[PDB]
């Protein structure tokens, strides 16, 4: 038989509260570099 | 129909990129950029009198790329020079590249197989450059999800 | 790892059976072998049944690379001379020793008896009986018998061996007895199996109407089984023989059984009426002719012949295979199969791919057109939705796929006509029109 | 088709107006399931055996 | 060193088995050899009539000629977009982050060491079976892809390549099998193999 | 989960064949088999050298996709 299921908005309720989600993709510091274009295994 | 839309991005163009020798491309004409074509077709079949087959692997596989210049591009001198450099001192390969914004891709060797026809008249001519690539095996690389 | 030598020589001067034997040489329910060599190093007493349908099996023209072998707990054995002959000899194997003795039939039994005690054996009418001291006898030489005993009945056995292993084909047994060859066959038949014993037994050859056997026992409840009477069928258990020549043969050609070569069995020494009426009762015999042997017609018990039910089950097995690989391989992806006219008419080209092509490559099934003045090429027939009942959407299974094909006839019998002249043949008639 | 239907403000309760609710926004839609079965009826003749001929 | 100092790393030739004039053959027995195996300590033997050096393996196990192949790769990547980049940015002109411009080192790199290593056969080509081609590969980011760390300091990283290598042959095995009296006729199965 | 965490909805796609790493093939027998397909205990067989997951069902018998 059909599924009934219901679905509701609220104001100020936010669909993932306050979750932090994923972590993000780090900037690499500043550091010096000796090679101009350095290849390493 | 929404639901068959082909190309959720619309296709500019502008982001199909040319490098001849490591240099961008640039000048192009007013309708058509590029033709990519093969000479020899993948395989031959023997067919015997009885109905017997069997097939053969194809091992030329050159092909030919037109370039559409406005006659009035700068690019047509760097071309130009290429030719007698070739002619004189027997260096005819250079690198060739292709980018597929939304399409196939290519990258191998090629020369300079024929030159244009200079034309001369009430507008801006047009040049097809023949650019022979060594082998034109096309890539999907530029294409996500090909399993 | 370490390899002294850059270069070194040594200058050294398919489906697979089963068999059912009763022995205790080790505690699986079922082991593969690739030789008898591997068979004598678990114990395997030299001329042992098993051993005997081993080395019958690798030595054919068509002879697999792994035999399977059953357990039934052994019970004990015996060694019966009602036979006579005049040398003597018997392997016997204890446990990791092999050995073997020599030796009116009750005198040779008492005989063998005291030579065994020289393990357990006692003589008794002209046999002997053997239990093991908590080993295995064969064939040494003799006319005489090794029947062994178990308290384990086949048809509970059975279930346990096939759940322990199903990758097997064929199903040879050891107990002959009537009740055991029954519920082998009923066995088989149910879980796709074929089943296949030899025969010692002489009401074979009686009259067209004496009922008296087991081969008219199963062909009156239409079973199938390779049903096939031979001399040395508890003494070689020829059934290694009809597998070897049988077993490597590819369904797909359609080739056929009758008048293949067979080693180790021997030529049937009835006579025309005894031909005739086994014949009748469908039990395969092995005929020697113009200086060599044959197999003739390899009917089944319920008549049919038995290269077309190879060429069906080849068939049926073959089209399951290839369309679960497709579907779990399309559903791997996401993107699983759906049950629209969309995506359904793929069948077509999923089953022509696999089973059709190479039997039609093969010869097994048949092509062209006839005269009935229909085609023989196959056909394949898919519903649409709107035919799939609502029961079956509810369960997501689709029916009603109709298959049809057409199958080739190996020759068996051939007749000729021949006339000769003696004297001047007369004038043919003149009338060179173009026939009507 | 999936079909989506929304209520109008005359047909809205005057407490439903006082609370700042909306109620009775549906929607429907059909599921389209996959396969999971399928069975065949292969037969295996020696040879092969009305003509009406009119549109049905 | 003067069997190896002139060696091309690109053919990817072994070390294995070569002859090194000036040294003498080792006299210790089977025993040590295996030890010295053991050790990593390559040692030079002398069979049918010659000397030859022996596996070439490194202190830490790895074959010589993947390291030395390795250090080659890399010397010539480095040297051949350092090239590209100081020449491009004399005439002014000098190189940018941006789409436009980046997908140019696709041709840099397949240029100078890849398309040298494959015609001389170092490097690994075709199509296996794992069912996967073994041609290189190049990826290069786009600038969506680069960070603000990174944009300020005006270099791009992870640029990532991969190759296969190839191998030479050191040990072979043989199984003859001699008959002297008449073999036996062969299987008459002449079906078509399943 | 492994096998149905990712795979979004919008494919109206289900579990019925798909491969679980780690599982071990069930080694019962078809009547166990048909015992425990009425009680809804899902079984991963293992079928022609592979594993793959059966028919997916919930406790009150509705399939799991169209929750």
């Amino acid at each position: 038989p059909p599924i009934g299921i219901g679905a509701d908005y609220d104001k100020g309720v936010k669909p993932g509260g306050d979750d932090p989600g994923l972590p993000p993709k780090p900037n690499p510091p500043i550091v010096y570099h000796d090679a101009i274009a350095q290849v390493c295994m | 129909n929404q639901s068959k839309i082909l190309t959720l991005q619309a296709y500019d163009p502008a982001k199909v990129l040319v490098f001849i020798g490591g240099q961008r491309v640039s000048g192009f004409a007013a309708d058509t950029k590029i033709v990519i074509t093969r000479n020899n077709d993948n395989i031959s079949v023997h067919a015997g009198v009885d109905g017997e087959i069997s097939n053969a692997l194809s091992r030329d596989n050159t092909g030919v790329m037109t370039l559409s210049l406005q006659n009035t591009a700068k690019w047509n001198g760097y071309l130009a020079q290429w030719q007698r450099q070739a002619n004189v001192t027997g260096l005819i390969y250079l690198p060739v590249q292709v980018e597929g914004s939304q399409g196939l891709s290519l990258n191998t060797i090629g020369w300079i197989q024929k030159q244009p026809d200079l034309s001369y008249g009430t507008e801006v001519g047009q040049m097809d450059w023949e650019i022979g690539v060594l082998d034109a095996w096309l890539s999907p690389d530029q294409i996500q999800g090909i399993a | 790892e370490y390899q002294d030598k850059v270069v070194d020589v040594e200058v050294s001067l398919f489906e697979t059976p089963m068999f059912l034997a009763m022995h205790g040489n080790f505690p699986e329910r079922i082991r593969f072998y690739v030789s008898t060599a591997g068979m004598v190093a678990d114990g395997f007493a030299v001329g042992s049944p098993a051993y005997q349908f081993a080395t019958n099996a690798f030595a054919g023209n068509f002879a697999p690379q792994r035999v399977a072998i059953g357990r039934m707990s052994i019970d004990s054995s015996k060694v019966d001379f009602t036979g006579t002959t005049e040398q003597v000899v018997v392997n016997i194997t204890l446990n990791k020793v092999v050995k073997a003795v020599k030796i009116t039939p009750a005198q040779i039994a008492t005989a063998l008896a005291d030579a065994v005690t020289a393990a357990t054996a006692v003589a008794t009418g002209t046999y002997v009986t053997v239990t093991a001291v908590s080993v295995s006898v064969g064939k040494g030489a003799g006319v005489y018998k090794i029947v062994n005993e178990s308290s384990e009945t086949v048809a509970t056995v059975l279930p346990s061996v096939i759940a322990e292993n199903h990758n097997w084909y064929f199903l040879a047994t050891e107990a002959r007895s009537d009740a055991d060859i029954v519920a082998a066959a009923e066995f088989a038949k149910a879980n796709y199996k074929l089943h296949i014993y030899n025969s010692t037994d002489v009401d074979a050859y009686a009259p067209e109407n004496s009922a008296a056997s087991v081969f008219d026992t199963l062909k009156s409840l239409s079973y199938d089984s390779l049903g096939t009477s031979d001399a040395g069928a508890d003494v070689d258990f020829t059934e290694g023989s009809v597998i070897g020549a049988m077993a490597a043969n590819d369904p797909s050609y359609g080739d056929s059984l009758h008048l293949k070569t067979m080693p180790g069995m021997v030529p049937f020494a009835g006579s025309d009426t005894q031909r005739s009426n086994a014949w009748s009762r469908n039990a395969n015999i092995y005929r020697g002719l113009y200086g060599g042997g044959s197999y003739i017609e390899g009917k089944t018990s319920s008549g049919q012949y038995v290269d077309v039910i190879r060429f069906s089950h080849w068939v049926k097995f073959r089209m399951e295979e290839s369309v679960f690989a497709y579907m779990k391989r399309r559903s791997d992806m996401g993107l699983s199969m759906k049950m629209s006219d969309e995506d359904l008419p793929v069948l077509k080209s999923v089953l022509m791919n696999n089973p059709i092509n190479i039997g039609i490559r093969n010869g097994g099934i048949l092509t062209g057109y006839d005269t009935n003045k229909v085609s023989y090429d196959p056909t394949i027939i898919i519903p649409k939705r709107a035919n799939i009942p609502t029961n079956d959407l509810a369960a997501r299974i689709l029916r009603d796929v109709k298959v049809e094909l057409v199958y080739n006839n190996s020759l068996h019998y051939v007749k000729i006509r021949a006339s000769v002249v003696l004297d001047r043949p007369a004038g043919q008639s003149t009338n060179a029109q173009t026939p009507m």
